[PDB]
């Protein structure tokens, strides 16, 4: 019963003009067991219409999931992902980057 | 949904005996080739899950997906192959669809042939009898009877490993005050050379 | 170039709370097009892409049972794994099995392959020449015998070079401009500073297809690799992928360094410094 | 599509 | 192996009856066929794997449990009003329809509209032809069980006792003595040929039986003569020298 410690990514579908509309992805993998939770946050506060890809998983079996939003920044919103797994002993908060 | 080319089929002894089959699914993915004798349990000969042929001595059978065509063709063919042969096709997790079926029924070798008509009384009774028409070739008919109380029998092949032959032999009866063996076939294409005691 | 149809499932015993979760996918190349989801409402396997949607409900009752198959399989592999492990009632445990074939340019057979695992722990696999079993446990032994005796090999063989390829084609045929088509990368530079004398390079490589790429740092002509950061593929979302390699340099000396590119949706190379 | 064989219990 | 049983049977309306069947092959998906003459075998229902089964076409009026691997037993219920069928279960490895499907030894089911109409089979052998023992090295021994219903009979030849094949055909298919209703009685017809060394010889035994599938311990009386019970019905012969 082998846990594999999830890897995630907060990405703009393109990049970001403020008050311009985009989505908002959170893109999850490398991870094991199966069981997680996925967020994603704007002003740490829990975005309600988010839809996520179906589970699949990659060639070493460990899965990976695409949770996207639409979304529309600004210069004053802050947006994370956060990611509960059982290899995270409180759920990870990853806050979006516009660089990175 | 699997439509069976059907007869019933013949085929003598040793003579080639070819069967097709067709289906509507693409969906199809295993395909097979069951035989069943009469009041008895149908058992696999051959099954195919690729195209083109597949052989197991005697039975060779052929697929293509794309036609949708299913075959099996028998060589050798012994009278061990006789009765229903059934094309069964399978791969969507939905049981299987057996064809309609053919009855394919093969020709021994009546190789010493004597046609004849004898009489055969009781050993609990005196007349009250039947009639045996017996030892005649394979090609021979053994149609229906005149009347609605006369019972006329089919052929019946009859293999013996003692003497290896094999004797085609029909039965028939009736319940009538005036009834005999002469008038017992008046209804068939008997040979003329028949030996009538 | 080449291509792949590939299915994915997933089964993950929950133990208390009932039936165990099942998820069914389906992928031509790197787009999703089918998916079934135990959980979800129609239980259904549903179309994820415009194209399969032509196929009329003769094709989806015939996948949807051959899926519903497929879970009361692992339904009870599930069972009979706990068996050979000898572990508890209590545990949610997991079994992925992955079959899928692989057509050349020529779209005509190379690979075929059908992994299969529990817990993250390779099991058992049909080999290369879609013939022999490999199985890394004693207890997957049991189960190799099973599907030796059985013959599944050969059944699964037939589909894997067969029923597969056929319809890969008849897929690649319905969407081609969905899939035959290549979108090509769509590169730039983000510098940042991490202090007075030092910097970073992002080479980045948006809104492409398909998500093969190959992205590396050459300090004009020398393999940089050792001061690079390469992240994982994203998805798009979209329906394009994204990509970017990092690295740090002796920064002020910056037009100097070189980012390789490398794809088939741009017929030949590139390379890239800064402005 | 789906494989409708060669498929077994483990 | 699979086993379904019974070969034979049939219940009046207003019960129920049960064709129980076995396998011990380990094999997960099992089917339950009804084959009719004229028509293929329809599928009555077929189950995946345990605890779960699934609708073919003629399901209406069926019932079966799964709650074991082992056995998949097909109730017959006070179904439709024609029951009377061939029925067969098999077994296969796999997903249902993917591989061999292993078969059980088939049913003969029969409705039963009153029991009043039910006979057994009176048989009778007919002496061989001397003008036949004549042309030959042989002798042919014909028997007719005549007079029964329902068509639920086997049929072996006993030499001094010895169940023997070879030499003997029996007759895939009986024949009726009404040819218009439902309600009837049938007649069977074996052939049992032998050797002219071995018949003409006085001593040595010849008999034709019938393994006949009648009425249960369970069953009902008012009529005037005695019971039908799955029993054996023969007749005789003998050598006689020349
Ligand atoms: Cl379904
Ligand atoms: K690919
Ligand atoms: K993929």
């Amino acid at each position: 019963m082998i846990q594999r410690t999830p890897k995630i990514q907060v990405y703009s579908r393109h990049p970001a003009e403020n008050g311009k509309s985009n989505f908002l992805n959170c893109y999850v993998s490398g991870f094991h067991p199966s069981d997680i939770e996925v967020d994603l946050l704007k002003n740490g506060e829990r975005i309600e219409k988010v839809e996520h890809s179906d589970l699949s998983f990659s060639k070493d079996w460990s899965f990976y999931l695409l949770y996207y939003t639409e979304f529309t920044p600004t210069e004053k919103d802050e947006y994370a992902c956060r990611v509960n797994h059982v290899t995270l002993s409180q759920p990870k908060i990853v806050k979006w980057d516009r660089d990175m | 949904e699997v439509e069976q080319n059907s007869g019933p089929l013949s085929v003598p002894e040793g003579a080639i005996a070819s069967l097709n089959c067709t289906y509507s699914d693409r969906g199809s993915q295993s395909f097979f080739w069951y035989r069943q004798y009469s009041g008895k349990s149908p058992e696999l000969i051959m099954s195919i899950y690729s195209n083109g042929d597949k052989e197991d001595g005697r039975f060779t059978a052929q697929l293509n997906k794309a036609s949708q065509y299913v075959s099996l063709l028998i060589r050798d063919s012994q009278p061990s192959d006789s009765a229903t042969y059934l094309c069964a096709v399978g791969g969507g997790a939905d049981g299987l669809t057996f064809g309609k079926g053919t009855h394919l029924i093969i020709q021994p070798y009546i190789q010493n042939p004597d046609p004849a008509v004898y009489q055969l009384r009781d050993s609990k009774s005196s007349d009250k009898s039947v009639c045996l028409f017996t030892d005649f070739d394979s090609q021979t008919n053994v149609s229906q009877s005149k009347d609605s109380d006369v019972y006329i029998t089919d052929k019946c092949v009859l293999d013996m490993r003692s003497m290896d032959f094999k004797s085609n032999s029909a039965v028939a009866w009736s319940n009538k005050s005036d009834f005999a063996c002469a008038n017992a076939f008046n209804n068939s294409i008997i040979p003329e050379d028949t030996f009538f005691p | 170039g080449s291509h792949s149809m590939r299915y994915f499932f997933t089964s993950v015993s929950r133990p208390g709370r009932g039936e165990p979760r099942f998820i069914a996918v389906g992928y031509v190349d790197d787009t999703q097009f089918v998916r079934f989801d135990s959980d979800a409402a129609s239980q259904r396997m549903e179309p994820r892409a415009p194209w399969i949607e032509q196929e009329g409900p003769e094709y989806w009752d015939g996948e949807t049972r051959k899926v519903k198959a497929h879970s009361q399989t692992h339904r009870v592999d599930l069972g009979t794994l706990r068996g050979y492990y000898n572990q508890s009632e209590a545990g949610s445990h997991t079994v992925q099995r992955m079959y899928g074939c692989d057509v050349g340019s020529d779209w005509r057979f190379l690979r075929g392959y059908h992994q299969y695992a529990y817990d993250g722990k390779d099991y058992i696999a049909l080999k290369e020449d879609l013939r022999s079993w490999t199985a890394a446990d004693m207890a997957a032994q049991t189960t190799k015998h099973k599907w030796e005796a059985a013959h599944v090999a050969e059944q699964l063989r037939a589909y894997l070079e067969g029923t597969c390829v056929e319809w890969l084609r008849r897929y690649l045929e319905n969407g081609k401009e969905t899939l035959q088509r290549t979108d090509a990368p769509k590169t730039h530079m983000t510098h940042h500073a991490v202090s007075d004398h030092e910097a970073t390079l992002r080479c980045w490589a948006l809104s492409f297809y398909p998500a093969e790429i190959t992205l590396t740092w050459q300090r004009d002509g020398e393999d940089q690799t050792q001061d690079t950061e390469l992240v994982e593929t994203r998805p798009a979302g979209d329906g394009t992928f994204q990509k970017w390699v990092a690295v740090v340099v002796p920064s002020g000396q910056e037009q100097r360094y070189t980012c390789h590119v490398q794809h088939e949706g741009l017929p030949k190379p590139l390379t890239l410094r800064w402005e | 599509e789906l494989a409708g064989i060669g498929i077994l219990t483990v | 192996g699979i086993t379904q049983s019974p070969k034979y049977l049939f219940r009046k309306e207003g019960q129920n009856v049960t064709l129980s069947c076995e396998q011990n092959l380990n094999h997960d998906a099992m089917y339950w066929y009804r084959q009719d003459p004229g028509q293929g075998l329809r599928l009555i229902y077929y189950s995946q794997i345990v605890n779960d089964f699934q609708k073919g076409d003629i399901a209406e009026g069926y019932s079966v449990s799964r709650e074991k691997k082992e056995s998949f037993p097909l109730t017959v219920t006070s179904a439709q009003k024609n029951p009377t069928a061939f029925y067969l279960c098999a077994s296969s490895q796999g997903l249902a329809g993917a591989g061999e499907l292993f078969f059980g030894e088939g049913s003969r089911l029969t409705v039963l509209e009153d029991l009043k109409n039910v006979f057994p089979p009176e048989v009778a052998v007919f002496e061989p032809s001397e003008a036949e023992i004549s042309h030959t090295q042989k002798a042919t021994l014909v028997c007719l069980a005549t007079g029964f219903y329902p068509d639920h009979v086997e049929l072996s030849w006993w030499v001094n006792g010895k169940e023997v094949h070879s030499g003997v055909c029996t007759d895939p298919q009986p024949l009726k003595e009404q040819p218009a209703l439902n309600d009837s009685r049938y007649c069977l017809s074996s052939r049992l040929r032998v050797s002219a060394t071995f018949w003409q010889n006085p001593r040595n035994h010849f008999r034709c039986q019938v393994q006949f599938y009648g009425l249960s311990e369970n069953d009902e009386w008012t009529q005037d003569r005695a019971k039908p019970v799955t029993q054996i019905v023969s007749a005789e012969a003998w050598g006689r020298a020349d």
